[PDB]
């Protein structure tokens, strides 16, 4: 039961109990899946206009 | 002094903000036209309240703060409100129409359209900014914008802030106030593609607020206002910290530093005691023992789950009102005689504890009650893995039999990442049995 | 700003529409001639959604009148509320189409269908964000279903990211005009398969039964069966019309209704159905919304399974006690419902209530149970096509039998796809 | 109408409880998938506590409490025994136990001081693996059988006569979700039918064992309390309740209440019972001593209908009301 580092201050005060010691993708590669994810709407959109179209 | 932009995205997002930076106004003593009468120091200064606000040279004091929907009619009602005067426009983002609750559409094929403005807007603040801690990003996990425009931004943020700290406060899916029934696919997916850009995550899970809501405000049926009062408490209990003077929790770094030894097990439990309904005349003021001992009340938690079956990584204590040290050893030390409080073996057993002398602020005519202390308290549990396993399960069954997944592949969306975004859950869960066992 | 685009087509679609029209005015407070003179600002708030504002403060409902015989449609102008529709969104022929799909989609419709998506574009484009379309039809006629259909097929063309909706009458030997009603409706029902997000199937099977059984009517109208149409038809769009948080708009009912794109035909219910000032209490109102007398598409639903439900309730009663019987129909039934789609069962309280009631509920059903109505309409189609009975009429307009024979696949197809759901 | 599951086809007692529910016409049972329940009569492992009591509008009740395997293993018994400050390790009423992978220098520490001073040896190995025991009185052989959980082998049984014959006894004890104790009034003794020789079948009691002399002196090997306490009075002038069961209570109160604060689903989102068997030894001196602990026990065959009844009474229909065979071991 080990109180340390006790800090006050004017509104409040912190410290710490111890009861036990111890035993990214880049730009580019974003912009690639925006973009991949753009053209599979594209080509769905395609092949419904195509469908449409017969 | 180092300063702290808050994002707020989809309808979870920006009403639950719209909860704090009222309750932040009503703590600091700042009125809704901005002005703050206490504050001495004209159009600028670095005390702790500036990390969360800005100062114009006419005494407004305008919060460092962005809201983003996809849909206008959510924050035209900060457009409209008490506290209008707060924002400038430039901090609200709208679009045309929303992403439909569907993961896909907020990330992939409405994202792409405003990702770029939503970044603008962010840089406009952070150049004001002499020193940026980082971000703090409130959203859900259900909605299509709170999962799918967040995990895009949050990726972006950590290519444009690669330094900065980000924290997020989510709402975890509940079906007794939940408005979609794939929002167990938007959870997974968001969290999936978020995992390695979040430094530290506070899950509340809607059930969760909803019960104490029932339980101790006897609120019948809450509303979302009942919800978010409650909810803004929390997180001001957790930001206080970088709002006021103090030593514990004092920038993002600490957060991470305190609460998650982990990287990927970066998502601590909270709890809040007490929670008295305001039409309660009189109600017996609790001790430190009592609100203390309530933090290890499941009943309490802002996820339900059972930190007896888990083990702690962490665990911090923040308190508001009158508490001196004396007390708070004598609670832990009887607590520790009556509870199940088993941490792992690489870390010490032991209580990291902040006290903040002001009690706790209520939005005056609410439905909490004025109380003379209160305590919440941040511990790294594996226990909350259940949650997880839950919301796991919910997946595997509709993804058995591909149930609504048309809806995402229309939006772009591999079929792949479905199961690329489960495994990832999978191996989450397994983490959390490996540090838990 | 989220604008829906109208569209009645047909005898059937125009006298239904009107009376939609005629229902939901009234309930958002406005008159005849398309002023407002209610006393809430929740019946103005999503106003805009069916209606368009005008100089001095008018209301124009976004509606479009189609129909190949001026007939119907000047009825409509002679009507109630016949002076608030939009006089240019009268968009009407002279020839007709006899009751026949071939004349519909082939020869007569096409004639009319370019001067519709005019008056289609036209209101789109003062639209701030148009969310799609509804159209309301008959399956069993010519105009409202081989038009409506090819309509339908030429909106999405111009239109292909924006939701089709639809209130389809299904036909039925016990309400029937023509023998040639299975052949217009298995024609259609592929259509809607492919080209629209949500159909409302409306049996006027169902119909007639709730007036003769339930109502008390020996001799059923159709001025009867289209006040239960209308009363239904309000009900499923009190969440569009109105403030709310579930299934706001058309894109997010989708979301939550439709597991899979070809099975999205959803049995409506509606509560009460009395025959009349008692009170209605909320565990009533959920037992009767609920039972298979209270459905629109004349299936059981005990004999398939729920995929999703969604639940509207309306008028100034308990939300508390809205929930515990909700709860209650499922944990109590909980064989009914598809485990496989968790918490698929949504529900929306309205303050609103319908005209003449102080609360009610409406049913939106997914259940593949709706896979009786497809054969019963596919039974009827083979009893005349095994021996090509009647089918001069639509070979007279140019059409194969080879199409025929491909629209029967299609609907067997898609019983045999609501069969391995239910299993 | 209440509803419950069922996740475990091999409980003979849940299946049976599962019988009385369904004869009451006023519970349902659905499908083993179906969350939309009641009561679940879950599986023996991995049973998925997790999500459970996230159902909105349903009290949800399992029939296993959280965490008793602590009770309910080998290993993790004498590890709780030695560390609960409650048990104290050094309770007199549970053999010198030691568990062996690690505690192998502190057994033979204990067990040097046991053959030098000329007292008896004897100790027996076992693990939860089993349908696998040995007993001996020299180490080498025991610790060779593990490297293909040691206690001391109570060499000092009481024997019932006529047959000289070694037996145990089983409790079936009851925790509602209250963390009330139900001791089931009947108990069996499981007797042995060969006499004990201290010099192979005679030493385990076990009913697949001695059925595998069988069934001579009782049906079954197994002696009921009535005939039990009939013969303590003739033979040692003394009740089956003065002798044996005052002891029994108090071991079953003790390991009970020492893992309440760790199992109780007092303020928990979803409520636990469980039925628990209890293997007791009782030594010549009318000393009572724990055995092992059962989590998932079979019942007698002629006390099925009053027991499984018994749990539909307290345990079930005391959370989920319809339209004593226990003693309540009242505690703190
Ligand atoms: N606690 C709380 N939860 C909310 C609130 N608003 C929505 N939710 C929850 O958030 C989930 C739905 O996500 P939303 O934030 O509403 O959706 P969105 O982010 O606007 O994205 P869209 O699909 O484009 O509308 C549901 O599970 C709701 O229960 C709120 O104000 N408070
Ligand atoms: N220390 C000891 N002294 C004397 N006998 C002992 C003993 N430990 C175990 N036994 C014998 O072993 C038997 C119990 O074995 P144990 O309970 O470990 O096996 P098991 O768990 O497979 C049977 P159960 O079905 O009751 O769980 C008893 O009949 C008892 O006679
Ligand atoms: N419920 C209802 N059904 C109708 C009405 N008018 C026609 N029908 C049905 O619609 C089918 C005939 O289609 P109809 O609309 O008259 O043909 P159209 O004008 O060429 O589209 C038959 O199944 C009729 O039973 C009506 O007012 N109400
Ligand atoms: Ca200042
Ligand atoms: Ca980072
Ligand atoms: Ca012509
Ligand atoms: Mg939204
Ligand atoms: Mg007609
Ligand atoms: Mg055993």
């Amino acid at each position: 039961m080990e109180v340390i580092e006790l800090n006050k201050c004017t509104s409040g005060q912190s410290f710490e109990v111890i009861l036990k010691p111890p035993s990214d993708p880049s730009l580019e590669e974003i912009q690639k899946k925006l973009e991949a994810a753009e053209e599979r709407r594209k080509y769905q959109e395609a092949e419904l206009l195509k469908h449409l179209a017969e | 002094m180092r300063e702290c932009i808050s994002i707020h995205v989809g309808q979870a997002g920006v009403q639950i903000g719209n909860a704090c930076w009222e309750l932040y106004c009503l703590e600091h003593g700042i009125q809704p036209d901005g002005q703050m009468p206490s504050d001495k120091t004209i159009g600028g200064g670095d005390d702790s309240f500036n990390t969360f606000f800005s100062e114009t040279g006419a005494g407004k004091h305008v919060p460092r703060a962005v809201f983003v929907d996809l849909e206008p009619t959510v924050i035209d009602e900060v457009r409209t409100g008490t506290y209008r005067q707060l924002f400038h426009p430039e901090q609200l983002i709208t679009g045309k129409e929303d992403a439909a609750n569907n993961y896909a559409r907020g990330h992939y094929t409405i994202g792409k359209e405003i990702i770029d403005l939503v970044l603008d807007r962010i840089r406009k603040l952070a150049d004001q900014c002499t020193g940026l801690q980082g971000f703090l990003v409130f959203h859900s996990f259900g909605g299509g914008t709170g999962s799918g425009f967040t995990s895009l931004l949050m990726e972006r943020l950590s290519v444009d802030y690669g330094k900065k700290s980000k924290l997020e406060f989510s709402i975890y899916p509940a079906p007794q106030v939940s408005t979609a029934v794939v929002e167990p696919y938007n959870s997974i997916l968001t969290t999936h593609t978020t995992l390695e850009h979040s430094d530290c995550a506070f899950m509340v899970d809607n059930e969760a607020i909803y019960d104490i809501c029932r339980r101790n405000l006897d609120i019948e049926r809450p509303t979302y206002t009942n919800l978010n009062r409650l909810i803004s408490q929390i997180v001001s209990s957790i930001t206080a910290s970088l709002r006021f003077d103090g030593a514990l929790n004092v920038d993002l770094t600490e957060f991470q530093t305190n609460l998650v030894p982990y990287p990927r097990i970066h998502f601590p439990l909270a709890t809040y005691a007490p929670v008295i309904s305001a039409e309660k005349a009189y109600h017996e003021q609790l001790s430190v023992a009592e609100i203390t001992n309530a933090c290890f009340e499941p009943a309490n938690q802002m996820v339900k789950c059972d930190p007896r079956h888990g083990k702690y990584m962490a665990c911090c204590l923040l308190y508001r009102g009158d508490v001196v040290p004396k007390d708070v050893n004598a609670a832990i030390a009887t607590i520790k005689t009556k509870r199940s409080i088993q941490f792992v073996d690489w870390c010490p057993t032991g209580f990291k504890v902040g006290i903040n002398y002001q009690p706790p602020t209520v939005v005056p005519g609410g439905d909490l009650a004025k109380v003379q202390r209160a305590v919440c308290m941040l511990s790294n549990t594996t226990a909350i893995a259940e949650a997880w396993a839950r919301l796991d399960h919910k997946f595997d069954l509709m993804y058995a039999k591909r149930a609504f997944v048309h809806w995402y592949v229309g939006e772009g969306m591999e079929e792949g990442e479905f199961s690329e975004a489960r495994e990832d859950m999978a191996a989450l869960e397994k983490d959390y049995e490996e540090v838990g066992v | 700003m989220r604008e829906i685009v109208h569209i009645q087509a047909g005898q059937c679609g125009n006298q239904i529409g009107a009376k939609f029209w005629e229902v939901i005015s009234d309930e958002h407070g406005i008159d005849p001639t398309g002023s407002y003179h209610g006393d809430s600002d929740l019946q103005l708030e999503r106003i805009n959604v069916y209606y368009n504002e005008a100089t001095g403060n008018k209301y124009v409902p976004r509606a479009i009148l189609v129909d190949l015989e001026p007939g119907t449609m000047d009825s409509v102008r002679s009507g109630p509320f016949g002076q608030i529709f939009r006089p240019d969104n009268f968009v009407f022929g002279q020839s007709g189409a006899g009751n026949n799909w071939a004349k519909g989609h082939y020869t007569e419709g096409a004639e009319l269908v370019d001067s519709v998506l005019d008056v289609v574009r036209k209101e789109s484009e003062s639209c701030d964000c148009l969310q799609g379309f509804q159209l309301t039809h008959s399956l069993g006629g010519g105009t409202g279903s081989g038009m409506g259909t090819l309509l339908i097929s030429k909106i999405r063309e111009e239109y292909p990211d924006r939701i089709m909706n639809t209130f389809s009458v299904m036909p039925s030997p016990k309400v029937s005009d023509t023998v040639v009603e299975p052949y217009n409706a298995t024609l259609s029902v592929h259509q809607l398969v492919e080209n629209t997000d949500e159909t409302y199937c409306i049996d006027n099977e169902a119909l007639y039964d709730i007036c003769f059984r339930t109502l008390k009517l020996t001799t059923p109208t159709y001025g009867d069966l289209n006040h239960l149409v209308s009363a239904t038809m309000s009900g499923v769009t009190t969440c569009l019309r109105f403030p709310g948080q579930l299934n706001a708009d058309l894109r997010k009912l989708a979301v939550n209704m439709v597991p899979f794109p070809r099975l999205h035909f959803f049995m409506p219910g509606f509560a009460p159905l009395t025959s009349q000032y008692r009170a209605l209490t909320v565990p009533e109102l959920t037992q009767q919304m609920f039972d298979s007398k209270n459905m629109m598409a004349a299936c059981d639903p005990r004999h398939g399974r729920y995929l999703t439900v969604a639940a509207i309730f309306r008028g100034r009663m308990s939300m508390k006690e809205v929930d515990e019987q909700m709860l209650n129909v499922q944990n109590k039934n909980s064989s009914y419902f598809v485990e496989w789609i968790p918490n698929n069962v949504k529900t929306a309280v309205c303050d609103i209530p319908p005209r003449g009631l102080k609360m009610s509920a409406t049913f939106i059903g997914n259940s593949t149970a709706i896979q009786e109505l497809f054969k019963r309409i596919s039974e009827q189609f083979t009893a005349m096509f095994r021996r090509k009975a009647f089918l001069h009429w639509y070979t007279g307009e140019g059409m194969d039998e080879m199409e025929f024979t491909e629209a029967e696949s299609n609907m067997n197809d898609l019983v045999s796809e609501y069969q391995q759901y239910q299993d | 109408m209440y509803t419950f599951v069922v996740r475990d086809e091999n409980s003979s007692v849940y299946a049976e409880v599962s019988r009385l529910l369904l004869a009451t016409g006023q519970w349902k049972r659905l499908r083993k998938d179906n969350p939309r329940f009641n009561l679940m009569l879950g599986e023996r492992n991995r049973l998925p506590f997790g999500r459970l009591g996230h159902e909105p509008g349903l009290v949800q009740l399992v029939n296993y409490y959280r965490g008793a395997d602590k009770l309910c293993r080998k290993a993790s018994l004498v590890k709780l025994i030695k560390t609960s400050p409650e048990l104290s390790e050094s309770c007199t009423w549970f053999p010198e136990s030691y568990v062996i992978y690690d505690e192998r220098e502190v057994f033979l520490a204990a067990y040097n001081r046991r053959r030098e001073g000329r007292e008896g040896n004897v100790w027996i190995a076992k693990s939860s693996a089993g349908a696998g025991i040995l007993i001996s009185s020299e180490a080498s052989e025991l610790l060779d059988f593990i490297d293909e959980v040691i206690q001391k082998y109570l060499e000092k049984p009481l024997l019932l006569e006529p047959g000289h014959r070694k037996f145990d006894i089983r409790s079936w004890v009851l925790v509602d979700h209250l963390y009330n104790i139900y001791l089931y009034r009947e108990g069996v003794l499981r007797t042995s039918s060969e006499p004990y020789n201290s010099a192979k079948t005679c030493h385990l009691t076990n009913h697949c064992i001695q059925k595998e002399n069988y069934g001579r002196y009782e049906e079954g090997n197994e002696m009921f309390f009535e005939e039990f306490n009939q013969y303590l009075m003739d033979a040692l002038n003394t009740t089956l309740e003065n002798s044996i069961l005052l002891q029994i209570k108090h071991i079953i109160r003790s390991c009970l209440m020492c893992i309440e604060p760790a199992i109780s689903t007092k303020h928990l989102h979803y409520q636990s019972f469980q039925l628990f068997g209890f293997d007791f030894m009782v030594d010549e001196e009318l000393k009572v001593w724990l055995i092992e602990v059962n989590g998932a026990p079979a019942c007698a065959q002629k006390l099925y209908a009053e027991l499984c009844q018994g749990i539909v009474d307290v345990a079930i229909s005391s959370v989920f009301p319809l339209a004593s065979i226990f003693i309540k071991l009242h505690h703190h």
